[PDB]
């Protein structure tokens, strides 16, 4: 267990780090490609921030 | 159309006549010319693209 716990903790930290990409954080969408392809830069700046 | 002489704006004058930058640092001034520029029988001398 003492060896499995560290690899599991790192795998979980990476999994949550990647899953934080699937989060709006107040933006109209998660995929920045859609904001850059659909919104005008004057508003894409605010949606990216 | 004076409302369009502002940064981040859209419309005929902003898009094709006079475009202000997203990070404009300055002032826009406007006042009623109806007495001087407008002539009896319609003033058709001023053109816009």
């Amino acid at each position: 267990g003492k060896l499995q716990d560290v690899v599991n903790q790192n795998a979980q930290a990476l999994n949550t780090l990647v899953k934080q990409l699937s989060s709006n954080f107040g933006a109209i969408s998660s995929v920045l490609n859609d904001i850059l392809s659909r919104l005008d830069p004057p508003e894409a700046e605010v949606q990216i921030d | 159309e004076v409302r369009q002489i502002a940064p981040g704006q859209t419309g005929k004058i902003a898009d094709y006549n006079y475009k202000l930058p997203d990070d404009f640092t300055g002032c826009v001034i406007a006042w009623n010319s109806n007495n001087l520029d407008s002539k009896v029988g319609g003033n058709y001398n001023y053109l816009y693209r």
